């Protein structure tokens, strides 16, 4: 079968990223063992190793969705991946605001439109107890 | 992949030719072969040739021994009693197949010295120096040789290499196949006063020593097959085109301003096909070569055509301006697509006629409009349709019998019929549009352009063939270049109209149901008829209610025979609004026809000819006429006139009258009405109301306002009402009255257009017109009442028929001292002489013909008068008119007119099958015999022609009518 | 010796996918979606592998890859060299779909969620509509990305200013404007695989604007929604069956409950009823074997029953649906087959829309919404 390549971004601190970047376009696999990404159980949260150089991190959501587009002749364009995670390197805190592009900074606070009426998962939570009880009360409450 | 089926690669030929003899009708010269063997132990080398006389061979400058047979000289043995057509089929197809250079054969086998055995097997070069002779040639070379006296240049001598497919064995020892490329050095020794146009470029013309010869020395670096090496030497006018200089212009003399005005267009036709292909011209000159008696009307060779001359024509002459365009766009054409690029085998033949003939039908989009394309495209389509199912069917792409249900083997070009040679050109191109319309036109022209590209990347390399065979077309090779630009892959399409043979019949009927607001379609196929094969596919419908044009894809699987479509609202018959068409425009329609209950105008079942079909709707007479009136296709109208023809209501004389008075109409759709009205007003007689039809139209468009039978002078300078003035009269004279008899108020009105014709005042000449007035009155004749056999005399003649009579002798005179362009108005005057004895008027006397078909006539006059002879030998049984015509078919100096007499006395038998004829002996059979096993040995295309005629004539088991 | 043809009574005046994608393959194209993977749509998270070389837990490197770009990008065009030059079609395989090769760009978008969105292995095309200056213009300016074309109507609601270039993604699904940005310079791109991580940069980064839609989303238990739903899971049968290797094809039907799990058996009976038979008892016992009669269709008429339009249209309905299930009329108002409705009808001049309004996916004064207002 095929499955889906998941692509994200990883974001390095601007001196590490220099030498990433120059590491990178050498194209030498002398890169291979000088960059090295551990991932904790955690899942939101890791290591980068720069030049055996640990660096914390943390896989963020990102308020947009981005996509992989790939081409031969730079006309015609075709969509590889969608990227929507972020591994910056240095729940609400898994969250980031702020878009990659410039224009793009505070989306989510002022250039997303909110619509409201976990919060499930505690409904089912306490249906199961309901359920696993034997006599339930209910009242709607005031000030008390 | 290209793998040789000769154990040998040619490199390199030079052609010399020196000794032109135009009073011997005698060339003499050398060829000099390059060839590389690919396989070691050669021995022998096998080449083609046919009536050169081979004076000696030598190999390396050693010299060799060489043996020649021809077994297509006589097919079977004399002293054979076998008179059955499917054995001299069989051993046609066995002698042409046994000198075929597509497979290992040929003519000539030389054997290569015993010293050259060492150089043969450790692979090096072997150079072959044969010199020939062609002491009196049969084929291949024609020379015209007029008997007026004088100089040759001075009377207007002229060689030309005349043939089809692989020919040029006829004129000197090659490779004669489309596979075996090569570059090319042709020197010819010509007198001084004349020009030797032959392909590749001019790189020098020298002098003799004594300065009465010159020899022209040409080059051609494109490796070029043998097949497309021409040759035309006479004393030629030449013109250089004042807008593209690399193109020369050769026409014979006295034609020269004929030839600039013919010649004029030709750079647009360049522009056109430069441009929706990417690649430029290939080759790096142009020869237009005009000349007389020609084998075909246009020939395209590498880098030069050769067109007949009875194309040119000046400024005034139209009716012969598109005919002209057409036929130089598609040598155009076939110079891109059958000369540069080739045929790999002689399947994927397809794949070059197809190009061909879908890029000069995008030309002739482009030049005369859309709407001439689909006339054309419909009109290719009938004659498909009509011949496959007459006999059997055209399969694009055999696999190697093939195709046994047709008298001839498909195994090569030169067995295969005339009329299937045209039918596959026919079918090929409409399968390349079928393709089209699959795979959309901005990807076919890049594949187009990827094998132009291919070919001219490989066309520069020097590398004899390791390269030059990616110049060289498969099918294989074609569908993957499909599949690489497109990434879809066409196999069902070519797995049913190539590979298959057959055309599918279409016979649809529909239902409205009122209830449920459907529309019930059912749609049968006649499968079981020996030329139609089953549709699968889906199809296409287009349905017109009062909401609009609304296209349905309907599935056509094997089982089944109704499909339920949704019809939309009748709320535009509720209120007066317009009804929106195929086209983004909407009219007013007047809907008192139209039935209460349902809103459909009119169904077209596959209206984008998506399919190789021929269709049987069954609509109501309202929706033909709807269709006629407020369509925005021509290929609809057309339908609806033919459809028309079966409903002889008032309300469809009026949609065609109102089709008739409509300018903003295609002519080609009024033309049809015309003589849709014919036959409408003579099938409503005794209900005809008023004056006889078309008569007040021609009045209210062509006559002068104050005299209604008094036609206005003659200005031929809107093109659409000359040819529906030339249309009308002729179409006018089939009307009849209850007795029978062509009225005399319609043929009094021919009579009155014709005295009061007046061609002063126009730019443009008259004969087509006046040619179409005497086939207005030949239309008219009904057969005469002749009592007791009485003979016909010239005071029992009619008194219509005098009338008659006396304007083609008025005509016929006037055209002997003054002529028409191409004596027009001798062939009407001809034809309406055969209607006049055809009916019992004039006396069944075929001395007149026969004086018109001597060898001294235009050539028009002379098939003219030879289609009155073949009528009259079918008519009355003669035998000495067939031994007659039988004899010209042997010894007549013109090879295009022993072919059209075949082809007449094909398609007009004096005899089938069928038939006790007093002309059924055992001589005719010995004959035809004789004909087709020799005598027709040196055409192709007259032992063709004869194998059809014994086809018609005795079918294709043992004559009957023998002991 | 002209034209002759009255043309002007008579006639008065795209996109290729990837073969994964016209051919509506299962990783691509799903055939159903939860409710954990419709909040999910469009941003799916970064799944642990169970069995490979991640899933080992500990350090992994990265592999650079650019001998393998150079390598790919030298053999595709030899490839296309060979073919004659032209331009050609290379996307074939869902190999073909990596990001491992070609020249990757990035587009982001400013909406949230947009009314339809492009399924991984669908292509688009980028056109630069440049606006001539009146009179004399220099030409336009040129651009990286794209081909360039001259639009005096404006493509958008806006109309573009005199020598003014604005690049857009034009496809069969939306055409919206898109602008060019320059990548951040600590940003790099890691594709990981089961095997390891890749590394590529980035340096063309695209923002999309608001979407201008060109397709309208259908709504929940419409008759194209149902249509779809139909079609699609007749396509998946077809496909099922041109995969089996058994001389009389035959399928099972838990296949294809382990496909379309929310779909009622009744329906996945329908389809199978035409052109499949149940065997219960011999040689190919529960198993559903095609009937004799049955002409399985072809791959171009499999093909021309669903377009992957339609699905990206079906995907935006239902995640839409699970996005307002989840919260408890404006919202309704916002919901993709109103706004597409809205838009489309628009366009053909029906009728116009409050341009401000609480269909705007920014929530400020930027954007539209397309929401129907009556032209009077």
């Amino acid at each position: 079968p095929h499955e889906l390549e998941s692509q994200f971004i990883l974001r390095l601190p601007p001196e590490y990223a220099s030498t990433v970047r120059r590491a990178v376009q050498s194209g030498h696999v002398n890169l291979k063992d000088r960059l090295t990404i551990e991932l904790h159980p955690d899942g939101r949260h890791g290591i980068v190793r720069v030049d055996r150089v640990p660096l914390a991190s943390k896989l963020v959501d990102l308020p947009c969705v981005m996509e992989s587009l790939k081409t031969i002749d730079k006309k015609t364009f075709y969509k590889t991946a969608d990227i929507c995670q972020m591994l910056v390197s240095t729940e609400k805190k898994f969250i980031w605001n702020h878009g990659i592009t410039l224009p793009l900074k505070n989306v989510r606070k002022r250039r997303f439109r909110k619509t409201a009426k976990d919060v499930e998962k505690e409904v089912k939570r306490l249906l199961s107890t309901d359920a696993e009880a034997v006599s339930t009360r209910w009242e709607i409450i005031a000030e008390d | 992949g290209f793998e040789s089926p000769r154990p040998y690669k040619l490199t390199h030929q030079v052609v010399c030719i020196n000794n032109i003899n135009f009073q011997r009708k005698s060339v003499v010269g050398f060829v000099e072969l390059t060839i590389f063997p690919t396989v070691a132990n050669l021995n022998r080398i096998k080449l083609n040739s046919k009536q050169c006389r081979i004076y000696r061979v030598r190999i390396n400058d050693l010299e060799a021994a060489f043996i020649y047979n021809d077994p297509t000289l006589e097919v079977c043995h004399s002293e054979s009693k076998q008179r059955n057509l499917n054995y001299f089929s069989n051993a046609y197809a066995a002698a042409v197949s046994a000198v075929d250079p597509d497979a290992g054969n040929g003519e000539l086998c030389i054997k290569v010295p015993s010293e050259l055995w060492k150089h043969v097997d450790e692979l090096k070069v072997l150079k072959i120096h044969i010199n020939f002779s062609l002491d009196q040639p049969k084929g291949g070379l024609h020379f015209v040789v007029p008997s007026v006296e004088g100089s040759m240049a001075e009377r207007g001598a002229h060689v030309f290499s005349c043939g089809y497919q692989n020919s040029t064995r006829f004129w000197f020892p090659c490779v004669d196949s489309y596979s075996e490329l090569c570059t090319w050095k042709l020197e010819f020794t010509v007198d001084a006063a004349m020009v030797a146009v032959s392909n590749g470029d001019l790189v020098e013309t020298v002098y003799t020593h004594d300065m009465r010869k010159k020899t022209f020395h040409y080059m051609l670096t494109i490796p070029t097959a043998a097949s497309n090496i021409s040759l035309a030497i006479g004393p030629f006018e030449i013109l250089v085109d004042p807008y593209m200089h690399e193109v020369t212009h050769f026409c014979l003399p006295q034609l020269l301003p004929l030839l600039k005005h013919t010649t004029s267009y030709l750079h647009e036709v360049f522009e056109f096909y430069e441009e929706i292909l990417t690649c430029r011209y290939p080759y790096s000159c142009f020869k237009t070569v005009f000349i007389d008696e020609a084998y075909v009307e246009v020939a395209a060779y590498a880098s030069m055509s050769i067109f007949s001359t009875n194309l040119l024509h000046s400024a005034m002459i139209i009716d012969e301006t598109p005919l002209t365009r057409r036929c130089l766009a598609q040598s155009l054409a076939q110079q891109f697509f059958g000369c540069f690029i080739s045929r790999m085998s002689w399947s994927d033949e397809w794949v070059l006629k197809g190009i061909s003939g879908y890029i000069y039908g995008l030309w002739m989009k482009k030049t005369f409009g859309v709407n001439e394309y689909r006339h054309w495209i419909k009109e290719e389509l009938d004659k498909i349709v009509a011949y496959e199912l007459k006999t059997g069917g055209v399969l694009l792409h055999p696999i190697f019998n093939p195709a046994s249900h047709l008298h001839f083997s498909i195994k090569h070009p030169h067995t295969l019929s005339w009329e299937y040679y045209s039918m596959f050109q026919c079918k090929a191109h409409l399968v390349m549009r079928l393709i089209e319309n699959r795979i959309s036109m901005e990807f076919m022209l890049q594949v187009f352009n990827k094998l132009l590209s291919l070919a001219s990347t490989a066309s520069s390399q020097k590398f004899q063939s390791h390269m030059w065979s990616q110049m060289l077309v498969s099918t294989s090779g074609f569908l993957k270049s499909i599949s690489n630009v497109s990434g879809k892959d066409i196999q069902p399409l070519i797995k049913q109209w190539v590979d298959q043979s057959g055309v599918v019949k279409f016979y649809g009927s529909f239902a409205f149901n009122r209830k449920r607001n459907v529309l019930e379609l059912e749609i049968k196929q006649d499968y079981t008829s020996p030329g139609t094969q089953k549709y699968v596919g889906p199809l296409k419908v287009t349905v017109q209610e009062l909401d609009g044009s609304f296209n349905h894809t309907l599935q056509i699987e094997e089982n089944s025979l109704k499909h339920d479509i949704p019809c939309h609202s009748k709320s535009r018959r509720n209120k007066k609004k317009k009804i929106p068409l195929m086209n983004g425009e909407e009219v007013d329609m007047d809907l008192s026809a139209m039935d209460a209950d349902s809103p459909l105008l009119w169904i077209r079942i596959d209206p984008d000819m998506s399919v190789l079909r021929k269709v049987e709707f069954e609509q109501a007479d309202f929706m033909w006429q709807y269709q006629l009136r407020y369509e925005r296709d021509v290929v609809a109208q057309q339908e609806s006139i033919l459809a028309l023809e079966k409903f002889p209501t008032p309300a469809s004389r009026l949609a065609l009258t109102d089709i008739l008075e409509q300018e903003q109409c295609f002519y080609r759709v009024r033309m049809s009405a015309c003589f849709c009205l014919a036959k409408i007003a003579n099938s409503m007689v005794s209900t005809w109301t008023g004056p006889p039809a078309m008569k007040s139209l021609f009045t209210r468009m062509f006559c002068c306002k104050s005299c209604p039978n008094i036609v206005k002078t003659n200005n031929f300078m809107s093109f659409q009402s000359y040819f529906l003035q030339k249309t009308m009269p002729v179409a006018m004279a089939l009307l009849r009255d209850v007795h029978n008899l062509c009225p005399k108020e319609v043929l009094t009105f021919i009579l009155d257009l014709i005295k009061y014709n007046d061609n002063r005042k126009n730019k443009f000449s008259d004969n087509y017109y006046r040619a179409e007035m005497i086939d207005a009155l030949a239309n008219s004749v009904t057969p005469a009442v002749s009592v007791n056999n009485e003979v016909r005399t010239l005071d029992n003649l009619n008194p219509d028929v005098r009338l008659i009579l006396e304007e083609i002798t008025r005509f016929l005179n006037m055209e002997k001292l003054l002529p028409s362009y191409r004596h027009t108005i001798t062939v009407s005057c001809l034809r309406a002489i055969r209607v006049l004895q055809k009916n019992g008027h004039v006396p069944s006397d075929p001395a007149l013909f026969k004086s018109y078909a001597e060898y001294g006539h235009f050539v028009d006059i002379r098939i003219a008068a030879l289609e009155a002879v073949v009528d009259y030998t079918k008519v009355d049984r003669s035998y000495e008119e067939l031994q007659w015509l039988l004899n010209m078919i042997q010894n007549d100096p013109v090879p295009y007119v022993r072919h059209k007499i075949l082809n007449m006395l094909t398609k007009n038998p004096p005899f089938t099958k069928n038939m006790e004829s007093p002309l059924c002996n055992e001589a005719l059979v010995d004959q035809l015999w004789k004909l087709m096993n020799s005598g027709t040995s040196h055409d192709w295309r007259l032992r063709c022609g004869a194998v059809d005629l014994y086809f018609t004539l005795f079918g294709l088991s043992r004559p009957s009518c023998l002991p | 010796p002209w034209n002759l043809s009255n043309d002007e009574y008579y006639y008065p005046k795209i996109i290729q996918h990837s073969i994964p994608a016209v051919e509506l393959r299962q990783p691509f194209f799903p055939t159903h979606m939860g409710p954990i993977k419709l909040r999910q749509f469009h941003r799916p998270p970064l799944k642990k592998y169970s069995f490979g070389a991640l899933s080992q837990p500990g350090p992994h490197s990265v592999q650079p890859l650019l001998k393998h770009i150079k390598k790919k990008a030298k053999m595709r065009e030899q490839e296309r060299q060979a073919s004659g030059g032209g331009e050609m079609f290379f996307m074939r395989t869902p190999q073909d779909l990596t990001g491992k090769d070609g020249d990757l760009i990035l587009a982001e978008y400013s909406e949230e969620n947009g009314p339809l969105m492009m399924q991984v292995g669908m292509a688009t095309k980028i056109k630069n509509y440049y606006k001539r200056k009146p009179g004399k213009d220099p030409g336009a300016p040129d651009c990286k990305y794209g081909e360039t074309v001259y639009c005096h109507t404006s493509p958008f609601l806006g109309s573009l200013h005199p020598g003014q270039l604005l690049q857009a993604f034009e496809n069969n699904l939306f055409r919206a404007p898109i602008y060019l940005h320059k990548m951040p310079e600590t940003d790099f791109l890691i594709i990981r695989t089961r095997q390891g991580y890749y590394i590529r940069e980035l340096v063309d980064i695209f923002v999309v604007g608001q979407q201008c839609p060109l397709f309208e989303v259908p709504g929940p238990n419409s008759k194209r929604a149902n249509t779809h739903i139909r079609d699609f899971l007749q396509v998946f049968i077809y496909r099922l069956f041109w995969k089996s290797k058994d001389r009389p094809r035959r399928i099972r039907m838990e296949d294809i409950k382990k496909a379309f799990p929310s779909h009622s058996e009744s329906s996945i009976r329908k389809r199978l009823k035409l052109c499949a038979d149940f065997k219960r008892t011999g040689m190919d016992s529960n198993w559903w074997v095609l009937k004799s009669d049955f002409r399985l269709p072809t791959e171009e008429e499999i093909r021309a029953m669903v377009s992957p339009e339609q699905c990206c249209a079906y995907y935006s309905m239902i995640a839409a649906e699970q996005r307002l299930k989840d919260a408890g009329d404006d919202e309704v108002r916002t919901a993709p087959w109103n706004t597409t409705r809205a838009f489309i009808a628009a366009m053909k001049g029906k009728c116009l829309l409050e341009v401000t309004g609480v269909a705007d996916p920014t929530g400020c004064g930027e954007g539209f919404s397309y929401v129907k207002i009556p032209n009077k």
